RNA sequence: UUGUCAGGUGGGGAGUU
RNA sequence: GGGAA
């Protein structure tokens, strides 16, 4: 455990931004809950303020998880390098896309949605936007890169390709 | 000028902004919701106006060609947080702005332009948004009370929790979250015992629905 | 010799020659003489055998359902979609689902890998039920691993309150993180500190304390035959006393004057005498401010109160036991006790 | 072909599994076959797609003289179409159920006259669509195989008195 | 509530090599 | 070339 410092922060700031956007409003501050972020090793967690007042009883060498993790902070300090903040991402995704069930499964092993594969869509997505994938039964199943846009997309060949997995749903027992 | 002097004529200035407001250049729609959004310090009427012409002026066709965001969210909370004092001060309609008056008909106007947002609801957001709007409902005429809980009747989204235990209830909170619960199992049962002896079948057609 | 033949020796010494049972049951079984005998003596002769032929038959499958995450019904809905064949558990647990056939694989599943339901034992289910964690509760959890029961009481606390769970193996603390990410528990924090340790060494006054002490794996046959032949006298006691000692750090670690109370539910996954009702006895007698209360399962064996010249208090009987032979399930023995001041 | 190469792929054991799905898809029979009996299963494809498409927990029996492997929540009777035996068997099965969709595959090897071909498959429909009258529930449903031939004329004069649509 | 003691955490801070 | 699907 060791708190935030300024250049960290904006550094994942943005990173969250082109996914949830300006949505991380509702996640930095909660007065319901002062749930604030948390930094042990370079694993950031997200978790509530009892859970760092527990926390500080244990070793940060000891301690090896709490909450939610955000990513590690590699050395160009970038995350998604753990998908354990898809539930949060699918919540406040700005945009979203459905992939049917021809779908799910390549991207359930890590390969990028197939344009033919693509069920729907927001109608306003920009090239290279961080977009959160979805299934047909309304559930997260991870993280992509979208290259395309509905405005082109309306008219491609399926065996073109959409959108880049980044991360999957199947990681977590994979 | 008229917004400026916060007089009684507020409601036919957004009136006319809204009917206008596709008129105007792009780069001032987006400064035109900035106008609408700092008169949050007949208060509840007049923050309806404001997040209902907000809601009028994104509805403009194309916005998703021209990406001016301005996040409309915080007229979204105001909503959401202005429907608990609505409730709580009295209404008549006597007998014999938007586009209209009697103040519960931009209520569910803003909530059937909401509804007839592509797709921009019924993500788990709506039925946190219809709780309260059932919370909300504990008076009101029938008619009105009937209405509201149409249009959760005609939604095309299948949840069927939102008038019982739901998910959490963030934004604002201020209500049961019941965070991570998942159960298809509480308004409905006392509005049955009221006046009016109408609302009792309604709140059956409604369970029974 | 013939299995047959040895099979039939044993029938006819149960029918009607102890040893020549016990040598019949180790031949054809291949338990220790030593396991064999202890287990004799717990049970008659007839629930002996009884025991020994449900210990080959393999357990089914069972898979608990994340309430935080989806329904049953829908749960059971997206199983039939899938081609596997899913029933209740009973009706003690609601979310439990019995996998008979399956045409895909359990495991790799788009329901499985989104945390929809964990395969887990259905006797892990109760040691949850039991403690009945309340949500904006502090629940310390002595053994994280494999993370189970765990997850199972940050549904029924619906992500609220606060659950320190710890793992003694660093290898078995890594999974346990990996499945609580993957149920999506928001609340939970996950040490490797020593159990003993932890209610002096880390924190103190947990609402709530849930004990999964491990054990000789005597319930756990089918599942591991190797501890059939790998049980020794000197491997029975260091866990009764690892388990006593367990116990006694939870009591000390529990809060009495919590508003939610002072329980705590302390599981075993053996049906051992000595290893459930002795390290009970036990703890009662170290801590007079401890007091069995009933579990609240409607179902398991209540807990013996004079085993051969054992005699155990008469509070002992409100211990549930459950038995491969008599419950169709893993054998387990779970406790709860309250602590007043 | 294509569609071979999409059987491997998707591991159908042959085209006529293919066939089976896109019928189901257009008419929707194996979605609401509680009770299918599969005749000439060999090699499985029918009896795959029958168990995919019904609702699990369904009455499947693929009977086939050919051996046929097993496949979950579905008897595989290896022995004639139409034997006596057979049809016991599926009655012992059938009980208070009643057939509602019979699937049928009757493929004459080939090597001869065309029209002892066609009429040996016409023949073997014929004698395979007796079982079916005599198994078959009021608004059952019944999908063969045919070869044209000028008695085709005839079979589908058949079928129309016999169902009530073709 | 407010104070006392003990314990944990502690490249957060201060000091030694 | 015809007839029928």
């Amino acid at each position: 455990m060791r708190p935030l410092t300024h250049e960290e922060t904006k550094t994942f700031f943005e990173k969250l931004a082109q996914y949830i956007g300006k949505n991380i409003t509702h996640l930095i501050d909660r007065p319901d809950d002062p749930h604030c972020f948390r930094l042990q090793k370079d694993r950031v967690y997200y978790v509530s303020e009892r859970a760092m007042k527990m926390a500080t009883s244990v070793a940060r060498q000891n301690l090896m998880s709490l909450g939610i993790c955000f990513g590690k902070f590699t050395k160009t300090n970038k995350f998604r390098l753990h998908i354990t903040a898809l539930d949060y991402i699918a919540q406040y995704a700005r945009y979203k896309i459905w992939v049917k069930s021809n779908g799910e499964m390549p991207f359930l092993y890590g390969n990028h949605v197939l344009k033919a594969h693509v069920g729907r869509i927001t109608d306003d997505t920009p090239q290279h936007q961080g977009v959160v994938i979805y299934s047909m039964n309304d559930t997260p199943l991870g993280f992509g890169v979208t290259a395309r846009s509905t405005l082109e997309l309306r008219r491609l060949e399926p065996t073109a390709i959409v959108a880049f997995h980044q991360a999957d749903v199947g990681e977590y027992l994979r | 000028k008229t917004l400026q002097l916060k007089g009684k004529l507020i409601g036919n200035a957004l009136e006319g902004v809204a009917r206008l407001s596709h008129l105007l250049n792009i780069e001032f729609l987006g400064d035109l919701l900035q106008v609408l959004r700092e008169l949050v310090m007949q208060a509840t009427r007049e923050a309806l106006l404001t997040v209902s012409t907000a809601f009028e002026i994104a509805s403009a066709q194309g916005v998703g060609k021209l990406n001016l965001d301005l996040d409309l969210g915080l007229f979204v909370q105001r909503l959401y947080k202005i429907i608990f004092p609505f409730s709580l001060n009295p209404d008549a309609d006597l007998n014999k702005v938007v586009n209209a008056t009697t103040e519960m008909e931009m209520l569910l106007k803003c909530f059937q332009v909401f509804f007839f947002k592509s797709k921009n609801i019924s993500s788990s957001r709506l039925s946190s948004f219809s709780k309260r709007l059932a919370i909300a409902s504990m008076q009101l005429p029938e008619h009105s009370a009937s209405a509201d809980l149409a249009l959760l009747k005609k939604l095309l989204s299948r949840y069927s929790k939102l008038s019982r235990l739901l998910t959490s209830e963030e934004q604002i909170g201020d209500g049961i979250y019941n965070p991570f619960i998942e159960d298809p199992d509480y308004e409905p049962f006392l509005l049955k015992n009221h006046y009016s002896p109408a609302v009792s079948q309604s709140a059956k057609e409604l369970l029974k629905s | 010799q013939d299995l047959s033949q040895i099979q039939l020796r044993i029938q006819e010494i149960v029918r009607v020659y102890v040893d020549q049972l016990l040598n019949d049951i180790c031949a054809y079984y291949g338990y220790s003489r030593f396991l064999a005998e202890k287990l004799f003596e717990l049970f008659s002769v007839s629930e002996a055998v009884e025991f020994f032929e449900a210990n080959e038959m393999p357990r089914p499958v069972t898979i608990r359902t994340n309430t935080l995450k989806t329904q049953r019904r829908e749960l059971a809905q997206a199983l039939i979609n899938r081609g596997v064949n899913l029933e209740p558990i009973g009706k003690w647990s609601k979310v439990g689902l019995q996998v008979f056939e399956s045409q895909v694989p359990i495991g790799a599943t788009p329901e499985y890998l989104a945390g929809h339901y964990i395969l887990q034992a259905a006797s892990s289910f109760l040691p949850v039920m039991a403690l009945a964690p309340q949500p904006n509760e502090r629940i310390l959890d002595m053994s994280s691993a494999p993370g189970g029961k765990v997850t199972y009481v940050a549904a029924l606390q619906k992500n609220t309150g606060i659950i320190f769970a710890n793992d003694s193996n660093k290898a078995r603390t890594k999974a346990l993180s990996a499945n609580i990410h993957r149920l999506g528990v928001r609340n939970a924090i996950v040490c490797n500190y020593d159990g003993r340790k932890f209610p002096n060494e880390v924190i103190g006054g947990f609402d709530r304390v849930l004990l999964d002490a491990p054990c000789s794996g005597t319930g756990v046959i089918y599942k591991d035959q190797s501890v059939k032949t790998n049980k020794s006298e000197r491997d029975f006691d260091t866990l009764s006393h690892l388990q006593r000692q367990l116990l006694l750090s939870a009591i000390d670690s529990v809060n009495a004057d919590s508003k939610t109370g002072g329980f705590i539910v302390y599981s075993t996954c053996s049906i051992t005498v000595d290893e459930d009702e002795a390290v009970i006895q036990y703890a009662l007698k170290k801590r007079p401010n401890v007091k069995l209360v009933s579990t609240g399962l409607e179902f398991g064996r209540e807990g013996f109160t004079r085993f051969r010249e054992k005699r155990f208090h008469p509070s002992l009987k409100l211990t549930r036991r459950y038995y491969p032979h008599v419950h169709n399930i893993d054998g387990f023995f779970v406790a709860k006790l309250k602590k007043i001041s | 072909d294509k569609w071979y190469k999409l059987a491997k792929e998707q591991g159908y054991r042959s085209r006529a599994a293919f066939k089976l799905v896109q019928l189901n898809q257009k008419y929707s029979f194996l979605e609401k076959a509680k009770v299918i009996i599969d005749l000439c299963a060999a090699p499985g494809g029918w009896l795959q797609v029958a168990s995919k498409t019904c609702k699990p927990g369904s009455l499947i029996v693929g009977v086939d003289l050919a051996p046929i492997k097993p496949i979950p929540n579905c008897h595989t009777f290896v022995e004639d179409i139409t034997s006596d035996k057979c049809r016991s068997q599926l009655r012992g099965y059938l009980k208070t159920w009643k057939a509602d969709v019979v699937l049928h595959d009757g493929a004459p090897n080939v090597g001869s006259a065309w029209l002892q071909d066609a009429y040996g498959q016409a023949q073997l429909v014929l004698m395979s669509m007796k079982l079916a009258c005599e198994f078959l529930v009021a608004g059952g449903t019944f999908v063969t195989k045919v070869f044209r031939s000028r008695d085709y004329n005839n079979l589908l004069w058949v079928f129309k008195q016999l169902f009530n649509k073709v």
